[PDB]
């Protein structure tokens, strides 16, 4: 080598240690994918966590740093962007139970929760399903019945029954139950327990990826 | 008749731990655990190449009968390979019962220089057992005191012992958590596996280290040890040597 | 109703184009290639491994002086290799990680970059403090960028995921030309030698020529089943390949308005993701996602080579303008020049 | 409305209908004349010995 | 791009100073930095250099031991520390910005120096003086011991200027290539060993001093001067 190429070696290897430094730290770090319909109730989402193509939101609970990416204000094929996020750590699928009788629109979060549920990228990945207005739900259910969306449905509406209903119907959509591992909650605009719930459905991912991580698989 | 078998074992086992080193070396791109792997494969494969020469030292004076004298510091790096092939087989178990039971600090705050510093602190402390042996027991140049070599020779037996008892705990500790809760876990390969590696540590790694070790002192004796016991003891201990290989780098990757 | 009359003399005009194209037609490229000599087997071996990137790469191009080469990952850093040592000359972080494109100027003062955050990121190399930052921020395209490629230091058109294709000014940072007339959004665009014109591939499995300087689409070319995900022009200017989802790379005149070959085999039933011409055209690199490239027999339709160095798939490839090499990279992480 | 957008395609179908098309021939002529008057320089398709080779 | 020099003043026989940089306005962290002497009456002379995040340093043969070199990245500051001063020590010395990749331009940006008095390959510079008769072309020549054209491809040959009362600059960088901010009035060409700049067109704020630089391997060593009048 010459002496201008030895320097040039100094700075790749400089860049090197960098690109490691960046890489490792990128790493320790839990990537979450926000879905859902229009209004579904995802910006009271973002509101309960932290507190124009993609909208990325930044917040750390208990020692651990996520990053958050809302995707869903970009309006064209999903199918040419969505392998971007395999290697998402859990996906957060927010569906609001108070749109299910108006224009019907449980049978688009419906036919959303199937196409990516079963799609090829998302394979393993861990889906937390936030059904997000239940406080609007129960007087809806007071007034409305809810063979509008189901006319196969038969059975008593209170409020316990026909949410544990939709949580079924929600969770039968998938064709592989034990690849994946799907975490529902019934959440309000007022509750403190969503951040929790999400952290305690991101460990179980983290000791698996632990255990990847030492051979077992 | 043991001899044959223990240099075909040695043979798959040397070419096992040399793909190991070779791939995990200079080919992929190693993390966190794969360095106990790779220091795994170096301990193990100085022990195997180490028996290839005692076997072929003890079959060419079957046959042709030369009766080569090698020095006698051959064995006490071979007895530092072993005991540095089982603290990295103890120490694999450690990682991955912390891995489990404390996640948040094994993804974020795990120091990225951790592995490579007990790996360095175990295989000196390997490489000091080896030598006090040795020194105080006739395995080098000089001579010591038969006396005291028993005594040193009781504190690698016991700390083999040790090695057995955390090896034990972790796989314990690691099993009653995820009996404990654990939803995405796909948990009969790990019940297998786990209680494969406790198996193997057991049965296979640990006749040597007792007959080499604990037997020869509390038995006095030789007239059936050290033609029926010890070759089929150190068959054995180069079965775990070839497994090491395939169990934690070749079933995973 | 006014609206069925006009969508049948839409109906007409489609008639009269495919019975014009189908008139020009009294020869294949097949029947007048095949007597000459075949390629032969390429055999194209790894002569250099570039590993600093941790993530899927997604874009790649090669400098004018043929030494120089820009990648793209997704971990957020875009690493400007100096191919012939593997040393990094640079590496610059992005503002969002997830991007699909990268361009380098001709000049090689310039890198480009986009993604999924609506905008072309163009960055100054030859500062004179010594980093490089960022020079222009091109937004005002409403969805993912696709493609970015340089005309000048001062123009670059761009391909985003709402349909359109753009022409930009970059010191003012105005959209100065919006090229609409796709349906499904567009994937893939290739600049003209000449800089006068360029191609753009879409999910309407079209592609359309358009025409810098005056801002209008001048041909469409039709024939692909599903979403065309690459395209690149032939070096002569008169003839390009689209490759797709349908296994399929196809090669049309600008000329003649049809198809000219399609390059299929029945063992590949996977998308490609990335094509290049060699420097005479007489060889075509498709990047699959079976893992591997293949070297067509651009001529004769034959499989000439396989370049089998990745497990992943490959995400972008491109030859040098000396002709010398092919980087490919991939979703493996690793970039290989091959030769 | 779809009125706008369907004379738009009349529009743009209207101008691609009537372009000087060459034949088939002549273009597949002028490729394989192009790809026969640089196969010297051309360095993947004939593979230059290791001392002018730079990888 | 701002690098100015402090720690000036006349000094005993055996005495110690540190000399000092201060760096703004570019990004001194991941540039290399150079020391350069001047006597007050022959050419410059190389000191000393560190490299980028300080892993590579080296130094002159007649400062071997003596001197020492000290980067400072988060306070972009670069120390030279003096010890066992002799009289071979009375020059003025330029702190020297230089980058190393593929295309760089080193040794582009100069500091304005700093006094202090204390009370391999050889450069031959081909003609020590020349009148010059502006307008017209002028041709300078430096000759070397050794090829200066590496296997690479690469002519280490860097050709300054500096003007009376100024600090130097580069001109031509690498026997050919032309330096930003310089005109394309002047050039540079040249053989094994064999060197010529090229002045077409002489103007104005050109008259001062020209060096010849090798960087193929250290010691890095100016030629005499060649002033124009
Ligand atoms: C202090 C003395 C006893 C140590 C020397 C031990 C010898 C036998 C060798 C054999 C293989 C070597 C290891 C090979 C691989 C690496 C990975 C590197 O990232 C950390 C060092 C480490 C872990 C080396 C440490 C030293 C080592 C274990």
């Amino acid at each position: 080598l010459s002496a201008e190429d030895k320097a040039a070696v100094e700075r790749s290897k400089m860049i090197d240690r960098n690109l490691r430094e960046d890489g490792e730290k990128a790493a320790r770090e839990v990537k979450l994918l926000l879905l859902g319909a229009g209004e579904s109730g995802k910006s009271t989402i973002v509101k309960q966590m932290k507190i124009t193509g993609i909208v990325e939101t930044h917040f750390t609970f208990k020692d651990l740093h996520f990053k958050m990416f809302d995707v869903g204000g970009q309006r064209s094929e999903r199918k040419k962007w969505i392998h971007c996020f395999e290697g998402v750590t859990a996906i957060i699928f927010c569906v609001a139970l108070s749109d299910y009788d108006l224009v019907n629109r449980m049978h688009e979060s419906m036919k959303l929760f199937d196409s990516i549920c079963n799609n090829k990228w998302f394979t393993d990945t861990s889906i937390i399903l936030f059904l997000n207005k239940k406080d609007l739900f129960e007087e809806k259910i007071k007034k409305s019945p809810l063979t509008i969306c189901y006319p196969e449905y038969a059975g008593s509406n209170t409020y316990e029954e026909a949410a544990a209903y939709i949580q079924c119907q929600f969770e039968d959509l998938n064709k592989r139950k034990d690849t994946k591992e799907i975490y529902t909650h019934f959440t309000c605009a007022t509750d403190t327990k969503n951040v929790q719930f999400v952290f305690d459905a991101v460990t179980d991912v983290i000791i698996k990826n632990n255990l990847k991580d030492c051979g077992l698989f | 008749i043991p001899v044959f078998l223990i240099l075909f074992i040695a043979l798959v086992g040397l070419v096992g731990n040399g793909f190991v080193l070779w791939l995990l070396g200079f080919r992929m791109r190693r993390n966190a655990f794969s360095v106990y792997v790779l220091s795994l494969a170096g301990a193990d494969f100085l022990f195997l190449c180490f028996q290839i020469i005692n076997c072929l030292v003890y079959l060419s004076n079957f046959f042709c009968s030369i009766s080569i004298n090698f020095p006698s510091f051959f064995t006490t790096v071979m007895t530092c390979a072993y005991l540095a092939g089982l603290s990295m087989l103890s120490t694999v178990s450690t990682e991955r019962c912390l891995s489990v039971l404390w996640p948040i600090w094994y993804r974020c705050r795990r120091p990225r220089h951790l592995s490579a510093v007990v790996c360095v602190l175990l295989w000196a402390l390997s490489l000091l057992l080896s030598i006090l042996e040795g020194k105080f027991c006739g395995f080098l140049f000089s001579d010591g005191d038969s006396g005291w070599c028993q005594t040193f020779d009781f504190i690698t037996a016991a700390w083999l012992i040790f090695l057995f008892m955390v090896l034990c705990g972790s796989s314990l500790a690691l099993l009653v958590r995820i009996l404990c809760g654990s939803r995405g876990l796909p948990l009969t390969r790990l019940y297998l596996t786990i209680l494969l590696t406790v198996l193997v540590f057991l049965l296979c790694g640990l006749p040597f280290g007792i007959q080499w070790f604990l037997i020869l002192w509390i038995w006095k004796d030789s007239d059936v040890l050290f033609c029926h016991i010890h070759p089929v003891s150190v068959v054995l201990s180069s079965l775990n040597s070839s497994a090491n290989p395939i169990i934690y780098f070749f079933v995973g990757s | 109703s006014e609206l069925d009359q006009l969508r049948q003399e839409a109906e007409q005009l489609k008639n009269q184009i495919r019975d014009a194209r189908k008139a020009c037609a009294d020869a294949t490229l097949s029947q007048i290639t095949n007597n000459i000599d075949p390629v032969g087997r390429i055999q194209m071996r790894t002569r250099r491994t570039l590993r600093g990137h941790l993530a899927k790469i997604y874009a790649m191009h090669w400098g004018t002086d043929s030494r120089l080469l820009v990648s793209a990952s997704q971990d957020g850093k875009l690493i400007i290799w100096d191919s012939y040592t593997t040393n990094k000359v640079h590496a610059i972080p992005l503002r969002s990680s997830w991007v699909m494109t990268c361009a380098y100027a001709p000049s090689g003062n310039y890198v480009a970059c986009g993604g999924l955050d609506n905008i072309c990121s163009i960055y100054n190399l030859k500062t004179r403090e010594g980093n490089v930052r960022v020079s222009r921020e091109l937004a005002g395209h409403t969805g993912y960028l696709s493609c970015c490629r340089f005309l000048d230091d001062n123009q670059i058109v761009t391909s985003s995921g709402d349909t359109t294709c753009a022409l930009w000014d970059i010191e003012t940072g105005q959209q100065t030309t919006t090229f609409t007339g796709h349906t499904g959004d567009v994937m893939s665009l290739s600049l003209a030698p000449d800089t006068r014109l360029f191609v753009s591939g879409a999910c309407d499995a079209s592609a359309k020529l358009w025409d810098v300087r005056e801002g209008m689409c001048r041909q469409t070319f039709t024939g692909h089943e599903s979403d065309i995900n690459a395209i690149c022009f032939f070096p002569n200017g008169n003839a390009f390949a689209t490759g797709s989802d349908d296994a399929t790379c196809r090669l049309f005149d600008l000329r003649a308005d049809q198809e000219l070959m399609t390059y299929s085999h029945d063992n590949i039933i996977c998308g490609i993701t990335s094509v290049s011409f060699s420097k005479s055209g007489r060889l075509l690199l498709a990047g699959y996602d079976d893992f591997n490239c293949n070297v067509w027999d651009a001529l004769k339709a034959d499989r000439a080579g396989v370049l089998a160095g990745h497990d992943n798939r490959v995400s972008c490839l491109g030859v040098t303008d000396d002709g010398m090499a092919v980087a490919t990279g991939s979703w493996d992480s690793f970039l290989k020049i091959w030769n | 409305a779809s009125i706008a957008q369907a004379r738009k395609l009349v529009e743009q179908l209207k101008m691609e209908a009537n372009i000087d098309r060459i034949k088939v021939s002549k273009a597949a002529a002028d490729l394989m004349a192009y790809c026969e008057a640089h196969a010297k320089e051309d360095p993947l398709l004939t593979p230059v010995p290791a001392s002018e080779n730079p990888f | 791009v701002q690098l100015v020099e402090s720690g000036g003043g006349l000094v005993q026989p055996g005495g110690s100073r540190k000399l000092s940089c201060s760096a703004s306005g570019f990004a001194f962290s991941s540039f290399g930095m150079h020391w350069v002497r001047q006597a007050p009456e022959k050419g410059l002379e190389w000191v000393a250099y560190i490299s980028s995040g300080s892993g590579t340093i080296y130094y002159a043969d007649t400062v071997k031991g003596r001197f020492t070199i000290s980067r400072d990245d988060p306070k972009n500051t670069l120390f030279l520390q003096m010890t066992s001063l002799r009289s071979e020590d009375t020059a003025m010395y330029y702190c020297v910005r230089s980058i190393y990749y593929y295309g760089s331009s080193p040794f582009d940006f100069w500091g304005q120096g700093t006094t202090l008095t204390v009370s391999d390959i050889v450069m031959t510079q081909a003609t020590s003086s020349v009148p010059v008769t502006p307008g017209e072309s002028v041709s300078i020549s430096c000759r070397s011991s050794k090829s200066l054209l590496h296997s690479n491809g690469n002519t280490y040959l860097y050709w300054f200027l500096q003007r009376p009362g100024q600090s130097p600059q580069l001109l031509i960088y690498r026997m050919s290539n032309l330096a930003s901010g310089v005109p394309d009035r002047f050039s540079g060409s040249g053989s094994g060993t064999a060197f010529t700049l090229t002045i077409s067109r002489l103007e104005a704020e050109d008259v001062g001093v020209y060096y010849c630089m090798q960087h193929l391997e250290y010691p890095l060593t100016f030629g005499a001067g060649t002033k124009l009048e």
